């Protein structure tokens, strides 16, 4: 039991580090959305008065 | 896309922008100055009105 638990330890340590980067990536997409919506809405208003 | 020339443009209200475009196309101040007769006429008006003042 001791050896098998020790052997599986490296896998958890390495692909935890794998998870960490993808978190920040999806956060960056969540940032990218909003300012795209606001440029859309201001463009629509200017078009309307045209 | 960080200079203030971009900045005021998206801080413009739309109708003020369009009025700027229209009166930009219209060019009233240039016509009034370019016309000789009315220009020197209004020069005479203000000059001898000033002369009547003091």
């Amino acid at each position: 039991a001791e050896s098998r638990c020790r052997e599986m330890d490296e896998q958890i340590r390495l692909m935890d580090q794998n998870l960490k980067c993808l978190s920040a990536a999806e956060e960056k997409y969540s940032q990218k959305e909003d300012k795209y919506e606001e440029e859309i809405k201001i463009l629509t208003d200017k078009l309307k008065e045209a | 896309e960080n200079n203030p020339e971009y900045l005021r443009e998206r801080n413009m209200a739309p109708d003020l922008r369009q009025d700027f475009n229209m009166m930009e196309q219209k060019k009233r101040v240039s016509m009034i100055l370019q016309s000789p007769a009315f220009c020197e006429e209004l020069e005479s008006m203000i000059q001898e009105q000033f002369k009547k003042g003091k």
